[PDB]
This record gives structure tokens, C-alpha cells and sequence, in this order.
């Protein structure tokens, strides 16, 4: 029954990962759309006028 | 004293007080543990990876 | 998960494959920040340096060029936000690139932008004095360049004075 | 007229093509190249009038000085047409005689 | 294979000076690709077969 132990163990920490792998898939989507918009921004306002 | 762990064992300068047993930092991990037989402040790092 | 334990290991094991999606996943993260950083600041092919001499027409960059004393080779700018903002399985990787190749891509741009104008933006930099580099600017924005030739040194003055107080600001 | 959003260079037109699960842009663009050398100046005192050119800038192969347009050489003899007057040859920086 | 440090690329200084400019005599026509995805596949899945 220590098997049963670390099969709870187990499932909760996995759950835990899993969680922080999503929180951090939306967190680098929305960076990436603040930096195509910093790269435009760039490209357009400094190497000419806009 | 019955707590198992892996590590490097390292003299450290922390300032404990005559009734503590082991001290740590945060997340309960354990950073220093005193030798019963001799009461010296040691120190606990985990063993490098990567 | 396991923490080094082989019964951990093997109980995980009887999981089926869910760890090489999630290393799979932070993977294309990294490579993601990497190829963001790249993308926003590596916007020229060669590097460009300002002329020993700084005779910008009355206009005065001493406080964003860089500073050559300092080895970081950061400007004042720089250093004010630099310094105005602050193991159980996990790493952290360094940057493709570090810092000092950011401020060298921005001194680029900065000398680039400030001798040729946006010609560098299409092909080769051709060098133009800035007085009538302004004077075209304002040409775009509906003015004529009369304006400009008649008040440069007011321009000039209340340039700097925006500048200075920008500073102080932040 | 936005710059570098479709092409490196000023931009002229586009294509478009087809492909199994997205689209593929021919941009065409125009780049200049063979620059030169010259000397300028930001106005002409004539008269004691001040001349600006209409469009264009002012250069001079050593001698004669002519108006151009800006992404091409081609200079021409500097005339009433292509310039007008704004004041007097007494407070622009790089004012010269011709 | 040889570790290097990165190049970040050539190396210039524009001649800048207070009466002189530069001008184009000639001109070259570019054409370049750009490739942008739009779609990909539609799939459907059944509970009660998978
Ligand atoms: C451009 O602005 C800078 C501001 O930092 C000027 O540098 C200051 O110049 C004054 C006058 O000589 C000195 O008292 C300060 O100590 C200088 N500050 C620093 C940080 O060096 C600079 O002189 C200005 N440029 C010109 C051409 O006047
Ligand atoms: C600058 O260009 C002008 C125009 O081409 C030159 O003037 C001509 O020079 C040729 C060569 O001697 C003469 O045959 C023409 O009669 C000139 N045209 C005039 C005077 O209207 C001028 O020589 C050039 N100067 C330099 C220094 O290259
Ligand atoms: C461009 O810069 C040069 C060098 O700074 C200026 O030449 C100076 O002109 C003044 C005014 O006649 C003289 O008193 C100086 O002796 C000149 N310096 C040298 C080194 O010869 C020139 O006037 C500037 N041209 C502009 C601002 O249009
Ligand atoms: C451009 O021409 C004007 C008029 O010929 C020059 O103005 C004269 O300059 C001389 C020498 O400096 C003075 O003695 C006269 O009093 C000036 N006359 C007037 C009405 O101002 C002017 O110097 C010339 N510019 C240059 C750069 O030589
Ligand atoms: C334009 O004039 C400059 C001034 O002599 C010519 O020389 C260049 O000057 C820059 C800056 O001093 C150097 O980086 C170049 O290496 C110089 N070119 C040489 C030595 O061949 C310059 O060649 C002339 N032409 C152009 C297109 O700039
Ligand atoms: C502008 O550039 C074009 C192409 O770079 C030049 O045409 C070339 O001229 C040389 C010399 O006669 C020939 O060997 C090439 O075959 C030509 N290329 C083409 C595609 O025709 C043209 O002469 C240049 N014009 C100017 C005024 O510089
Ligand atoms: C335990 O015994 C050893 C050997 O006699 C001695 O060196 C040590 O000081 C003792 N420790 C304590 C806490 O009495």
C-alpha cells in the first residue's frame, strides 16, 4: 500500500505540473504578441516616419 | 537521527539557538542539522545535476 | 516527481509518455523568447559608429550615446533603468544573447538614424547633416521647411530642455 | 507606405500564390545603389533674398551648384521656378552666395 | 568543430560632415518571398470509440 501512497503522490504533483505547463503556454503567447507589436513598432516609428 | 537525505555536508556559520534542532530557508527544505553526538551547525546542498 | 527514488520511477513509468510533451513544451518556449529577442532587435546588417566629432547642429545626444568610460558601454539612459528595476529539479538558461550585444545593436541603430536618416532603413547609409534632415521631417508632417531654418536654435534649446527633464522624470 | 511591411526597400507591388495550407507573397521593391559624393547647402542668398527650393536639395560638383530630386541624381540649372523667397540671407546657418 | 563568440556583423563608420551628402545614380529592382501559413487540418474524435 506504499505503492498506493506514491500512486497519490503521483497524480496530485502531475496535476500540479500540468497546470503550471498552461498557465505558462498563455503567458508566452500573449509575450509574443506584445513583442510582434514592439518589433512593428520599431521598424515603423524609428527607421522612418510614420 | 532518523532523517535520511542526500547531499553534501558542509560546515556552515549560521547562528542557531540552544533549542532548535535543524533549521531551513522556505518550502520545507531542510538547510542545516545538528550532530547529536558532537552539536555542530552543519549544512545541507544538494548534489549538483543538470 | 520522484526525487531520485527507483519505485517513483517505476510507478511513473506505467504512465504512458507525459513528460516529453511537457519538456516539449517549455522547449518551444525558450526557443520562442530567443527567436523574439532576435527578431525585435536585430534590425541591421553591419554596425555604425558616430564621428569623433559631435557637431549635430545644435541638437545634443551626449545623454543617450553610449559613454565609452563605463565598461558596460551604456548610456546614461540605460543605466537609470538598469538600475531602477529590481533547487529541486527546475534550471534556468541564460539568453542567446547578452547584454552587451542589445546596447551594441542599439548604438547601431542610434548612429544609423542619427547621421543618414531612414535611408539606411532600404540600402546603403547616406550620409546627410542633420539640420536638413529635420527640415525634411518637417516637409512630411505638412510644414515648410522655412519654419525650421528660422528657429533651429529655439528648436534646438527646447529639445535639450525636453531631454533634461526627461531625465530627471525617470 | 508603411516601411518595411511588405519588403525590404520601397515597396512597388505584390503577388500572391497558393501553397497546401497558406499563401506566398512576391513582393517587388526598387533599392538604389551608384551614390556620390557632394556638397551642400540649405539655401541661396540672392539679392540679399533668401532662396529655398521647392523640392528637391541644392549640390555642386565644385563649381555651378544645382537642384536635384532626392533619390535620384539628376541636377538642373537653379531657377525662379523651382525655389521660392522667405526673408533675408541674415539668419540661416549655411546661407551662400550665388 | 571550433566554439567561437558571435559576430554580430560588419563593421563602419559612415563619413558624416556638416556640408556634404550622398545620392544615388542608379537603381536594381528586387523581388523576395514571404510565406505565411493560414489553415491547417480538421479533425474530429468520438468518446465512447477512443
Ligand atoms: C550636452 O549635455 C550634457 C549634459 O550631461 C553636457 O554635459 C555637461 O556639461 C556641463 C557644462 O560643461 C558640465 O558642467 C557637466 O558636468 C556636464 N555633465 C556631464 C554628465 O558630463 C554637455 O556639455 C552638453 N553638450 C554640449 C555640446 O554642451
Ligand atoms: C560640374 O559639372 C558641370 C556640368 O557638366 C561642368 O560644366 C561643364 O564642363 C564641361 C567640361 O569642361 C564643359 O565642356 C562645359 O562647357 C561645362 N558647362 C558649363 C560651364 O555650363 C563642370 O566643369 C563640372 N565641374 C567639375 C569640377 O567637375
Ligand atoms: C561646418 O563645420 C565647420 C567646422 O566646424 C565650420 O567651419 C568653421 O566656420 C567658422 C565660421 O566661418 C570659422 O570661424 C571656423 O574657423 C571654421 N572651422 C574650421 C575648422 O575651419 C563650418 O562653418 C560649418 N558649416 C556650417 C555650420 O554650415
Ligand atoms: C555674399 O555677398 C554679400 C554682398 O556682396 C557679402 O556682403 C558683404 O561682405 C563684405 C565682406 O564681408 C562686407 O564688407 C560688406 O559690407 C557686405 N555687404 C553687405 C550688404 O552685407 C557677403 O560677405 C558675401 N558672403 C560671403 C560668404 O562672402
Ligand atoms: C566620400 O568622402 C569621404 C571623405 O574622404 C571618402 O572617404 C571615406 O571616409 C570614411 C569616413 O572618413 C571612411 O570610413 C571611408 O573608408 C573613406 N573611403 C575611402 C578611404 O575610400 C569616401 O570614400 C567618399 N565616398 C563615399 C561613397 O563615401
Ligand atoms: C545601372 O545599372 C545597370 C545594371 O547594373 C547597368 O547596366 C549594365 O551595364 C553594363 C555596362 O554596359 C553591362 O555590362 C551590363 O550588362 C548592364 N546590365 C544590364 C542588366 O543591362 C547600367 O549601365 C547602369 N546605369 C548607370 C547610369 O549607372
Ligand atoms: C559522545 O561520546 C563521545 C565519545 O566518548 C564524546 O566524544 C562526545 O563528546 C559525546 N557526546 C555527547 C553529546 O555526550
Amino acid at each position: 500500500e506504499a505503492e498506493v501512497q506514491i500512486d497519490r503522490l503521483i497524480t496530485g504533483r502531475l496535476q500540479s505540473l500540468q497546470t503550471y505547463v498552461t498557465q505558462q503556454l498563455i503567458r508566452a503567447a500573449e509575450i509574443r504578441a506584445s513583442a510582434n507589436l514592439a518589433a512593428t513598432k520599431m521598424s515603423e516609428c524609428v527607421l522612418g516616419q510614420s | 537521527n532518523g532523517l535520511t537525505g542526500t547531499g553534501v555536508l558542509t560546515e556552515s556559520n549560521k547562528k542557531f539557538l540552544p533549542f532548535q534542532q535543524f533549521g531551513r530557508d522556505i518550502a520545507d527544505t531542510t538547510d542545516a542539522v545538528r550532530d547529536p553526538q558532537t552539536l555542530e551547525i552543519l549544512d545541507i546542498t544538494p548534489c549538483s545535476f543538470g | 516527481i520522484c526525487g531520485d527514488s527507483t519505485e517513483c520511477s517505476n510507478l511513473l513509468l506505467q504512465y504512458g509518455s507525459f513528460c516529453t510533451q511537457l519538456n516539449r513544451a517549455l522547449t518551444g518556449i525558450a526557443v520562442e523568447q530567443d527567436k523574439n529577442t532576435q527578431e525585435v532587435f536585430a534590425q541591421v546588417k553591419q554596425i555604425y559608429k558616430t564621428p569623433p566629432i559631435k557637431d549635430f547642429g545644435g541638437f545634443n545626444f551626449s545623454q543617450i550615446l553610449p559613454d565609452p568610460s563605463k565598461p558596460s558601454k551604456r548610456s546614461f539612459i540605460e543605466d537609470l533603468l538598469f538600475n531602477k528595476v529590481t533547487f529541486n529539479g527546475l534550471t534556468v538558461l541564460p539568453p542567446l544573447l547578452t547584454d552587451e550585444m542589445i546596447a551594441q545593436y542599439t548604438s547601431a541603430l542610434l548612429a544609423g538614424t542619427i547621421t543618414s536618416g531612414w535611408t539606411f532603413g532600404a540600402g546603403a547609409a547616406l550620409q546627410i547633416p542633420f539640420a536638413m534632415q529635420m527640415a525634411y521631417r518637417f516637409n512630411g508632417i505638412g510644414v515648410t521647411q522655412n519654419v525650421l531654418y528660422e528657429n533651429q536654435k529655439l528648436i534646438a534649446n527646447q529639445f535639450n530642455s525636453a531631454i533634461g527633464k526627461i531625465q530627471d522624470s525617470l | 507606405k508603411r516601411v518595411d511591411f511588405c519588403g525590404k526597400g520601397y515597396h512597388l507591388m505584390s503577388f500572391p500564390q497558393s501553397a497546401p495550407h497558406g499563401v506566398v507573397f512576391l513582393h517587388v521593391t526598387y533599392v538604389p545603389a551608384h551614390e556620390k559624393n557632394f556638397t551642400t547647402a540649405p539655401a541661396i542668398c540672392h539679392d540679399g533674398k533668401a532662396h529655398f527650393p521647392r523640392e528637391g536639395v541644392f549640390v555642386s560638383n565644385g563649381t555651378d551648384w544645382f537642384v536635384t530630386q532626392r533619390n535620384f541624381y539628376e541636377p538642373q540649372i537653379i531657377t525662379t521656378d523651382n525655389t521660392f523667397v522667405s526673408g533675408n540671407c541674415d539668419v540661416v546657418i549655411g546661407i551662400v552666395n550665388n | 568543430i571550433i566554439a567561437y563568440t558571435m559576430s554580430l556583423g560588419a563593421e563602419n563608420s559612415v563619413a558624416y560632415s556638416n556640408n556634404s551628402i550622398a545620392i544615388p545614380t542608379n537603381f536594381t529592382i528586387s523581388v523576395t518571398t514571404e510565406i505565411l501559413p493560414v489553415s491547417m487540418t480538421k479533425t474530429s474524435v468520438d468518446c465512447t470509440m477512443y
